[PDB]
RNA sequence: UGACUGCUCCCUAGCAUGCUACUACCG
RNA sequence: GCGGUAGUAGCAUGCUAGGGAGCAG
């Protein structure tokens, strides 16, 4: 049980007891953090206890070590010492201790609910290890807090698509299903495959994603794992290689591309190196260039999600041997398409979820903007890689900072990969601006991408613009919008080829109820992940604050190729922005 | 010591002789300034040496009780363990195949033996080699203890499903051989 | 011997003895109650008592420690240590030590004999916890004064409906009447052998039960008082007004059996508890029913105190409702067998306080609560604990047969915290719609409690007889007779023709007894025969002192049969406010 | 899953005795 | 000048309990 301080970089045999994670503490951590912050309790080899019938006094506070176990003061066979006493508490390596000049760590982060701006703010300013720290004590409190929700149940089975939930009563429940439930069943003592259950719209209808088989009193609640401490920092220092020695470059060229030859004797040389793109700019069609050219590079691809790979694996296997991939799958959606079961080639793809550590010569994953610095460190701890190459944007599609209470913060101060790159400079060109259209990419260059991307692609005057009010009517527990969809569809019937498209929308209930007398897909707004459509419909709200606070969906934007739609509703994005304004019959 | 009822002497006596060492104190009042401190300390020193002992003979009983009620709460544990399985192997009985053999005794004394044999409904052999299986169990059905038992599992020492085609005669060597019959009992 | 003080709750492992069911007093707590009564032995772990040879002194207050065992002043070693000091008697778990201010209730509650009415009242105003421990002592302390008498020795038998039985020494005749149902168990050479349910008639001799014993030799009557077992779970819980209808599913049609009835759903849907106030006969048996099949989407129970009321609920069940559907509990006390017994998975379950499965609900009626103590509305929880719950029955009836205040009368409010709770907030509901029954019963109890709030429906053809006859009363040994009750019965029955099919009330059995025996008239309960009430019947005088009749005692007497209501004034009962006809006797 | 006995070394807590100095009253 | 008495600290012996370990039949 002997981990490290490394709030202080010493080597320890602590722990705070009553803490989140109970996480190795000094001599001189634990000395201070007990006394203002009641954490009056300490783990050690051993628990510092009474240790005689009954006691139920356990305060690390004068308890006196004597006769081989820790007594207490109440009842006192005292004939010993106080476990602290002269600025630091009993325990090994209690010579060997270095100190913190920064008391109020967990004086400030182990009593707060984790979402205060000022401990983000402050977390922004500390080193690598105790950052890492940080990430890992969100995802333990994520974890802590995860077993403090509801559960359901059914107790009834009746007729398909006809069924009733309910959930709790009296504590203080609204989930974006963003993971669903899958709990495990039961019918009389013992756990019963049910499977994986999907609950969308809600008698109370009921969709089916697969075909199951409902018994009487089936639970669902989810468990979750404890992430596991890692080895290995998230950034590296800059540090130029000394030639591009070491490489097997090939004879032949592409030319459909003028920034080919250049940028890839700068990854030559050039170690680590981060961007700011949006969806496809290079991420489509360069991993394959990288690919061909280098081959004996042991390129490892991998993305948040296996919907992502999809993108590049539908036509990775055309113009590329169909082994040039290779996944595991676990026995999340998925597909059992390539060769599974198979770790060992040269283009060995990953997954954030689980994979085998062999070897790895180039880092290259898809939109690593849905965590924490969490991911960068699994992957840097998973594989160590000659080269990086960071493909995609860290403010992409980010996590959702669990229960927010305070606004939001400003992107500029993200955990680590957006103040450094807006502090130092971008470090590479990079640019595709094949797929999407100029109307997109002059406001977005002109918003945060000030000299990044150049319109290539004229527009075919197709966007849709009507300025409209609306007026907003909530309830008790919901709210439905009357004139913005409705003026949405008469602008539709305007135009014949508008009944190819998706439905998708930032509330899914909405668009469910809509679709049952429009007759279209049901779609959600999580992640869409290299899946790009000609004709889509956008929709926010509540703006005011779920939708209208950041620019949260600006990268997200770019889906369409000769135009988009997305109606707004304030005066920010639009001051010269030049979308086909018309007006309202 | 606060509320030991010497402490208000030595108290006083301390002070009386203590704090009176500035003025100036001849060689008759010298005797009070000593012999009276005195005496009244050994009173309290022989009040702390008492206390000190009735401190732990309380310290002695307040242990020796939680282990008294540990043990109670204990033996009720094991009184409601030995009840709930002598209840449990009870509902067990086929009460008409064994109260056809009590009855049938003399004075409704029997040996132990023969109970399993003559009113079990389950058998279940265990069988060595392959030349043991066809003297005793060949066949879907065999004859033990004067009735006749149907096969209804062959499970092995691995605990794998054997059938009883697995079962030849050069086959054989390719079976975890302590073999496991479980038959039921007919008509 | 550790566990909650009665009081704080707080883990103690002392236990004092006055208190006869011993509960767990904490620590400090005993200090008060213990000092500030005779209540002085106590018991922890150990038993506490000058282990010195063959003693006899007790009171912890003055016993001290010592050595590992115990000893007052008796023979204390010269390490004593006082066991009683600074607010707190030596015991396991000294630091969880609290006590709290409430050996007040404690205290009073503790040193009452339970003699006078102030007993009752100072026992209705406390908090839950010594509500429970008041009601358990109540239990106790009747019971062991119940038991207190002999046994019957028999050894012959003449013939049937003859006994010769013949009390102990010093011992009187156990009370007539059966609400103390003679439950007996002889004896063969050993152990205790079953007799069955019994009851006596006079000192000829009807047996009114349903059995048949081989009684000859050796037989032993005794009066069973079974082991109370403590109470744990609470009688209610505060309520709290929702607006979601969780679980609950409306008809999609409408099950017109009543008008009145949505208003119930409106009114009673809503909250966590409620009441059915109903006056006698305007739906006080068959709302419920209604109930029931207005949300068969519910979990719906059904719990009773008397075997005799089952007639209403059981002769429209097999009218418009099925067998099957039904559930019943007997086990091998004795009652009906036409619907399925042992079925823990069911719709409409009917059972009674004596025996329970453990399990939970979401709506359950309880009959007669009027009748029932908080002992048993808190067993009835503890056995069976469910969501909601509805008391059939009003506090304008009798009491409960609480033979231990004489002296006093009992009135409404102190008959259970249920009967008061609903008269400080308010009721939850009012009923005037009397199903089958004239409108004096309306016009009486409109003047007498409801203030003229329902309004009389059926004509007063002025059918009731009232006339000015007193009576003598004479007391001789323990059972009472009557002489003007021999002769007034057959004066009043000389020249009438409609009540010769008529039944008879007994509020005293004896004289009922004695009159069926001089003339012969079937015997009719007057406390377990609510719903039960023959249409044609007549009101006997019976009775001329305060033991029985002096204010609520006639109410739901005087409306028992249906168009001839013949009811004699009997005492100073209201005759002075309202008019009456009246046959002139010859 | 871990039987019944016997011997023996090392460590900790408590009880009484054995030569001393310290106290203090008493001779 | 010495003896007795009651506390306190310090060093060894034996005995009674608890804990860990080694051997033998
Ligand atoms: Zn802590
Ligand atoms: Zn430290
Ligand atoms: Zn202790
Ligand atoms: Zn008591
Ligand atoms: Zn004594
Ligand atoms: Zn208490």
């Amino acid at each position: 049980a002997v981990g490290a301080c490394v709030l202080c970089n010493s080597q320890t045999s602590l722990r705070c007891g009553a803490c989140i994670r109970r996480p190795f503490l000094c001599c001189k951590c634990c000395y201070d953090h007990v006394i203002s912050t009641s954490h009056k309790l300490v783990l050690s080899v051993n628990p510092y206890v009474c240790n005689a019938p009954g006691c139920d006094v356990t305060d690390v506070t004068q308890l006196y070590l004597g006769g081989m176990s820790y007594y207490c003061k109440s009842h006192k066979p005292p004939i010993s010492f106080p476990l602290c006493a002269n600025g630091q508490v009993f325990g090994l390596y209690k010579n060997t201790c270095v100190g913190s000049d920064n008391v109020t760590d967990f004086n400030a982060i182990a009593t707060c609910d984790w979402t205060n701006a000022g401990d983000y703010i402050l977390a922004n300013t500390c080193t690598e290890r105790l950052k890492l720290f940080a990430a890992e004590t969100l995802k333990a409190t994520e974890e802590t807090f995860k077993l403090s929700y509801g559960i359901a149940t059914v107790r009834e089975v009746l007729s398909d698509r006809e069924l009733h939930l309910s959930w709790e009563v009296g504590k203080p429940p609204p989930l974006n299903r963003n993971y669903v439930f899958t709990g495990y069943r039961v019918t009389k003592n013992s756990k019963v495959q049910i499977g994986e259950y999907t609950f969308e719209k809600g008698a109370v209808v009921y969709r089916g994603t697969t075909t199951y088989k409902l018994n009487v009193g089936d639970y669902f609640v989810l468990t979750s794992h404890t992430v596991m401490p890692l080895s290995a920092p998230t950034l590296v220092p800059q540090e130029h290689y000394v030639r591009i020695t070491g490489l097997y470059p090939t004879l032949n060229i592409s030319d459909e591309f003028s920034s080919n030859v250049a940028n890839y004797q700068k990854v030559g040389m050039q170690k680590y190196s981060t961007l700011q793109g949006p969806p496809g700019t290079g991420k489509s069609h360069f991993a394959i260039g990288l690919a061909l050219y280098y081959p004996s590079a042991r390129i490892v691809y991998t993305a948040c999600s296996h919907a992502a790979v999809d993108a590049l694996c539908e036509k990775a296997l055309k113009y590329l041997p169909i082994d040039k991939c290779s996944r595991i799958i676990p026995a999340v959606e998925c597909f059992d398409k390539f060769k599974v079961n198979s770790t060992l080639e040269q283009y060995v793809f990953c997954t954030v979820n689980a994979l085998p550590e062999t070897t790895a010569d180039i880092v290259v994953f898809d939109e690593i903007s849905m965590a924490t610095n969490y991911d960068l460190s699994v992957v840097n701890a998973r594989l160590r890689a000659k080269h990086y190459v960071y493909i995609g944007d860290p403010a992409q599609l980010p996590a959702p900072r669990t229960l927010l209470t305070k606004g939001t913060l400003e992107p500029e101060y993200f955990n680590s990969v957006c103040r450094l790159m807006k502090t130092i400079g971008p470090d590479m060109f990079l640019g595709t601006c094949r797929r999407c259209p100029a109307e997109i990419v002059d406001t977005v260059s002109a918003l945060v991408y000030d000299n990044k991307l150049k319109a290539h692609k004229d527009k075919s005057a197709q966007c849709f613009k009507m300025f409209y009010k609306g007026v907003i009517t909530h309830d008790v527990s919901s709210a439905i919008n009357r004139p913005q969809i409705g003026v949405v569809r008469e602008f539709l019937t305007r135009n014949p080829a508008w009944r190819k498209a998706v439905f998708i929308s930032p509330y899914n209930s909405q668009n469910a109820v809509a679709s049952k007398i429009l007759g279209l897909p049901t779609q959600t707004v999580d992640s869409s992940q290299g899946s790009e459509y000609d004709y889509v419909i956008f929709t926010q709200t509540t703006e005011t604050a779920h939708s209208c606070n950041v620019n949260r969906f600006n990268v997200a934007i770019t889906r369409a190729k000769v135009g988009i739609l997305c109606i707004m509703s304030d005066r920010d994005l639009y001051d010269k922005l030049q979308f086909t304004s018309l007006e309202i019959p | 010591f606060s509320s030991l009822p010497s402490y208000a002497a030595f108290a006083t006596a301390q002070e009386a002789y203590e704090q009176a060492v500035a003025n100036g104190d001849s060689e008759v009042v010298l005797k009070k300034l000593k012999k009276s401190l005195n005496v009244a300390k050994s009173e309290f020193d022989r009040d702390a040496a008492m206390q000190r002992k009735l401190e732990k003979m309380a310290d002695q009983a307040m242990t020796q009780m939680y282990k008294q009620a540990r043990s109670e709460d204990k033996r009720a544990k094991v009184t409601s363990a030995m009840q709930t399985m002598l209840f449990t192997m009870l509902r067990k009985l086929d009460n008409d195949a064994l109260n056809n053999i009590i009855n049938n005794a003399r004075d409704g004394c029997v040996p132990l033996n023969i109970i399993p044999l003559t009113t079990a409904a389950k058998l279940m052999v265990v069988i060595p080699d392959y030349n043991t299986y066809k003297n005793t169990c060949d066949g879907t059905t065999f004859t033990y203890a004067s009735a006749l038992w149907e096969i209804q599992q062959v499970v092995d020492a691995d605990s794998k499903i054997v059938q009883l085609s697995e079962i030849s005669m050069d086959n054989s060597p390719n079976l975890a051989w302590p073999l496991i019959v479980t038959a039921l009992r007919a008509n």
